[PDB]
């Protein structure tokens, strides 16, 4: 019909207009690494983890935001793509705190896992790290913002899904902080979801804190009875 | 003899910004006595296609620093409307260190910018122009507002502009202390009352711009030469400079020169000719020259041996492993701590980063720390190569070109002054035992 | 380097070193370690249960 | 250096939501003129000017002023907070009557902005982030005010004083503390960005209208 | 005609409200603004 033909590592894919490079890649079962992109949130393009090389294109593109063009050959595992991923991961980890043993995210952390899968194995950062103060936003969501990677996922969720415009960024540069700028509680009927979308241990569950690790839990798929939504 | 091989010695009759120094009246009457607002109605009645053709023939490239062909860029708005209004945004942020050219245009030749706004908006079929000026230029913005009021009272802009039957408005919006807001998408976001964070492209502004409408962002110097280009024709502008490097250019010479100044000169003038003719020469003679940053803080420095024969155009400076940029020449003599100056530039970029994307937000601060250590000599020589790699990681992986502008000066310093860094590290290791 | 009877150590201030990360429990080849944790009265990350079955342990 | 300022607000008796702020009627007319400069349905574009106007009425921006702007423009207060903490020209703490801003970037540094800064520090007896005990002066360092040709230069309350020597800035401060209005601009006897050597260009009388016009126009 | 005198001296008498006063004065000269059809993106 109106579909256009693109290529993922030379494999032909038919996609509808407006499909992004990331979506075209996942049409063939390839998941592009991501931090800021979420398919139920608006596109941000700030984390730069999804950078990928297009054949015969000198500059890599942000797969989460870039619409795919007809005839494009996306190289998901080329040298350029891998080096871009390693550089971005190095930048993300330069100021990140060495909190994994005491961080509740450990074992189900996208930062940890994508560092293991797409980053290098050592450090060459020889400076001191930044440390930011913590924000109190209620008794449900525990905040430790030194772990924040500035994804903007919580802000976009609060604005778009929950309809609450209380979250934002203050400052600029390395000093940019995610918060409310005032002592304010983010008490919404949907607030707890910001724990799950947060890729890191910056936002965690306060009732759940310190009690379990992800690998020891057994998962039972069931239905909620707290309302009639099911 | 066609195909000029020597460039420079620009004449006063061929200069565009004739009140650069504010020695004549900057009001409407003085501008009209100098050739402004002359037969603007006939230029508008020629139609957008004729104006765009004149700009394309003129060979004008973007004076904001990137040098994109102006006619091609303005042609993107020649599409039929889709129900949204169309807008021209004039970039008067002027944040680049060593660059003060726009300020003089605004304060001393505001009517040139206003008529350029009218002509460019007609060519692009834009309803109004928004001029974004940095908030530190309060008196310049007030002078611009006075000139706009004069043009409104004389019927030159507004309803039935110049009697041509075309309605055009000129608005001035003031920024509040942000260098990133000179980036065109960050400027658009700033106008809409948000943080000055650049948008990803695509979409380009001609598709989705200010208020989500088709928009063209153009540098003030680019805008202010268009009415003169239309009046004298594309060919007259084309003759000056090398091929594909046409026209005249405003140069700001600062640093270690005897007479730092802003001057107008032909495009492909040699750098040595410019410095020794208009700026009075290097402090202490030409042999005292250590390095020159030719196009503002974002262009890599070049040592003295390169500055002697290099030409001040886009292509020549690209061949010299640098850029024309804003044509802001910062001169440093042999008494300069070359590491410390570049470290100060890196600190500037650290304080100006908007913080949106990971490579700039983290790596520019990282490079600032490394350069602060390099000034003292605290590091080891291996770290030099490490620093180079860090810059390469940052470059091309960021939403906007501030990352490029932070990576390039470090690369220039490493390329041309690695022995100085190693020598400083040797001294630090010696004295601290 | 000799491996003998297990012990839990302290910081020089007397504070426990263990912060209930459960890496020892995860790595243990005999599943000899059982750990339960909760925030302490002062908010610290500390164990409430730390058991080693020395008849399961392979040392 | 690392910014000593904080980007989290804690309520204080001097600065809290109950701190009294309101726009004067003249400033309300100015706000109306500002808002009419943008298309209908895009009122938030007026956040930057109106906020700035509040500063021009108040000297600085207490959190009550940000809340008032947010209420006036129908904008969530957090968006106004983002704008106020992003842009450096907004004063979220009170400053002195004369905010002195010294450019220390490389083009100005090469022209000895350090001498100007030390002269100011010695003449006022404060440091590069402090306020005088009489609340008349505040001194900070800024990046590239856009007059690099006229380096070294200083901005005081949206006025530029350029081509500075330590004696020049000391005289300027003396004139300021006596209530006088020092004339902005260069202090070297040179009017503007022109070469000091004698105007190497634009010496001929400017041409008239239509001098170079092409045929057919 | 002469080049000796500096002619940009009016900015020496600009006050805190000069820019916004000029905006208020310019308000009467402008064309009616376009409309998106709603009061805000939250309407
Ligand atoms: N005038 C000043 O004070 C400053 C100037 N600069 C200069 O800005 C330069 C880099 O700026 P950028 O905008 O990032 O360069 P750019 O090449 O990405 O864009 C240049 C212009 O051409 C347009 N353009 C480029 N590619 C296009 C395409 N494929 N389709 C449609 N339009 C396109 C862009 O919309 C833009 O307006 C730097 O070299 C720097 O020298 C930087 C800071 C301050
Ligand atoms: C960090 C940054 C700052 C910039 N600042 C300015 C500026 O102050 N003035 C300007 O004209 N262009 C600036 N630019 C370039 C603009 O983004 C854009 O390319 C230019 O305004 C286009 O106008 P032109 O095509 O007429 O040159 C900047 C770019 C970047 C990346
Ligand atoms: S967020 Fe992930 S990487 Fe960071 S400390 Fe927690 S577990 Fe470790
Ligand atoms: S708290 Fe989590 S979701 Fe919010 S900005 Fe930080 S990393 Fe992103
Ligand atoms: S490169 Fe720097 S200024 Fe540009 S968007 Fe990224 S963080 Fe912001
Ligand atoms: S849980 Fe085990 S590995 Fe973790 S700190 Fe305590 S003793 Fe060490
Ligand atoms: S996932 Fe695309 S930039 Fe973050
Ligand atoms: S370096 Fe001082 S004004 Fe630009
Ligand atoms: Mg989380």
């Amino acid at each position: 019909s109106n579909l256009i033909e693109v290529f993922v590592d030379g494999q032909s894919v038919m996609v509808e207009p407006g499909t992004t490079v990331l979506q075209a890649c996942e049409k063939v079962g390839m998941q592009i690494p991501r931090f800021c992109y979420h398919e139920r949130l608006s596109v941000a393009g700030n984390c730069r983890m999804c950078l990928v090389e297009i054949e015969k294109a000198p500059k890599v593109v942000a797969a989460c935001a870039m619409p795919v063009m007809k005839g494009w050959n996306i190289l998901t595992n080329s040298e350029k793509s891998k080096k871009a991923r390693e550089g971005v991961m190095e930048f993300l980890l330069a100021n990140h705190p060495l909190d994994c043993p005491i961080c509740d995210q450990g074992g189900e952390c996208d930062l940890q896992d994508q560092s293991m899968m797409f980053g290098s194995d050592r450090s060459r950062f020889l400076e001191g790290k930044r440390a930011v103060e913590d924000k109190n936003i209620g008794p449900l969501v525990k905040t430790i913002m030194t772990r924040c990677i500035q994804c903007t996922r919580c802000i976009r969720f609060a604005s778009e899904i929950a309809g609450v415009d209380d979250l934002g960024t203050t400052g600029r540069g390395n000093d940019m902080q995610v918060g409310t700028y005032i002592e304010k509680m983010f008490m919404s009927e949907l607030s707890g979801n910001i724990i799950d979308i947060c890729p890191v241990g910056a936002l965690t569950s306060k009732p759940y804190a310190f009690t379990a690790r992800p690998w020891e839990t057994r998962k039972t798929e069931s239905i909620d009875v707290m309302d009639a939504v099911g | 003899a066609p195909k000029k091989t020597s460039f420079g010695s620009l004449k006063d009759e061929d200069r565009i910004f004739t009140n650069l120094y504010g020695r004549h009246d900057w009001r409407l009457k003085g501008a009209q006595s100098r050739g402004d607002w002359y037969k603007t109605k006939e230029i508008l009645l020629k139609g957008p296609d004729w104006i765009l053709g004149e700009v394309k023939t003129s060979g004008l490239r973007g004076r904001g620093g990137a040098g994109f062909p102006t006619g091609l860029k303005w042609s993107f708005m020649n599409k039929p409307s889709d129900g949204r209004p169309k807008y021209l945004v004039v970039n008067a942020d002027e944040g680049e260190p060593g660059t003060c050219k726009d300020r003089e245009i605004i304060r001393h030749d505001p009517h040139k910018l206003v008529e350029g706004c009218l002509v460019g908006g007609r060519a692009m079929g834009a309803r109004a122009a928004y001029i974004y000026i940095r908030g530190e230029f309060y008196n310049e913005a007030s002078n611009l507002q006075v000139a706009i009021r004069e043009a409104y009272e004389a019927g030159l802009i507004g309803k039935n502009a110049c009697g041509s039957g075309y309605d055009f408005d000129v608005f001035v919006v003031r920024g509040a202390g942000a260098y990133i807001c000179g980036e065109e998408t960050a400027l658009i976001e700033s106008i809409e009352g948000k943080q000055g964070k650049p948008r990803l492209k695509p979409p380009f502004p001609a598709d989705v711009g200010v208020f989500g409408c088709p928009t063209t962002v153009a540098n003030v110097e680019t805008v202010a030469v268009s009415p003169t280009i239309c009046r004298r024709g594309g060919a007259w502008f084309a003759s000056f400079g090398r091929e594909r490097n046409s026209g005249t250019k405003l140069f700001n010479i600062s640093g270690h020169v005897n007479h730092p100044c802003t001057v107008e000169e032909e495009m492909s003038v040699p750098l040595k000719e410019l410095i020794e003719k208009h700026a009075g020469g290097v402090i202490g003679g030409w042999d005292n020259l250590l390095a020159v940053i030719p196009g503002g803080s974002s262009t890599p420095l070049i040592p003295k041996s390169v500055c002697e024969t290099v030409l001040m155009d886009f292509d020549a400076l690209v061949q010299a492993q640098t850029g024309l940029g804003t044509a802001a020449v910062i001169v440093m003599d042999r008494s300069t701590d070359i590491v410390k100056a570049i470290a100060r530039l890196i600190e500037f970029y650290k304080h100006e980063s908007c913080g949106q994307c990971t490579p700039c937000r983290e790596g520019v601060d990282w490079m600032n720390k490394v350069m602060a250590r390099f000034v003292k000599g605290d590091a080891r020589p291996a770290e030099i190569d490490s620093l180079w790699e860090i810059s390469k990681q940052i470059e091309g992986h960021t939403i906007c070109a501030l990352g490029d502008g932070a990576a390039w000066p470090v690369q220039g310093l490493i390329r041309h002054f690695r022995p100085e860094l190693e020598e400083r590290m040797q001294q630090f290791a010696l004295q601290h035992q | 380097r000799f491996r003998g009877e297990h012990a839990l150590r302290r910081y020089p201030s007397g504070e426990e070193r263990c912060i209930a990360c459960k890496l020892c429990e995860a790595v243990c080849p005999a599943q000899a370690i059982t750990i339960e944790a909760e925030p302490r009265a002062d908010g610290s990350r500390r164990t409430t249960r730390y058991d080693i079955d020395m008849t399961k342990c392979i040392y | 250096g690392a910014g000593g300022a904080l980007f989290v607000h804690r309520d204080t008796p001097e600065n809290n939501p109950d701190t009294p702020f309101d726009f004067t009627p003249e400033n309300y007319k100015r706000i109306e003129a500002i808002v009419k400069n943008y298309p209908e349905g895009h009122k938030a574009a007026a956040v930057l000017p109106v906020l700035d106007l509040a500063q021009r009425q108040n000297g600085w921006l207490p959190i009550s002023a940000m809340n008032k702007v947010a209420e006036i423009l129908q904008v969530p207060p957090m968006r106004v907070y983002e704008v106020a903490t992003f842009y450096t020209m907004y004063n979220r703490k009170p400053v002195g009557k004369y905010h002195i801003q010294v450019c220390t970037t490389t083009p100005c540094m090469l022209r000895n902005s350090d001498s100007i800064l030390e002269a100011i520090q010695k003449k006022l007896g404060i440091k590069v982030g402090e306020t005088t005990p009489d609340k008349l002066f505040t001194l900070i360092e800024v990046e590239c005010l856009g007059a690099c040709v006229n380096a070294p230069m200083v901005q005081i309350n949206d006025n530029y004083y350029e081509d500075l020597t330590p004696k020049d800035i000391e005289e300027i401060i003396d004139e300021l503390k006596a209530g006088k209005i020092p004339k902005p601009g260069p202090r070297s006897g040179r009017f503007s960005c022109e070469p000091a050597g004698g105007l190497t260009s634009l010496t001929e009388p400017p041409k008239g209208p239509g001098f170079g016009v092409q045929a057919g126009l | 005609f002469d080049n000796s005198t500096y002619r940009n001296l009016q900015h020496h008498e600009y006050s805190t409200y000069t820019f916004l006063d000029l905006n208020v004065e310019l308000s009467k000269f402008r064309m009616p603004q376009p409309s998106s059809g709603r009061q805000s993106p939250r309407h």
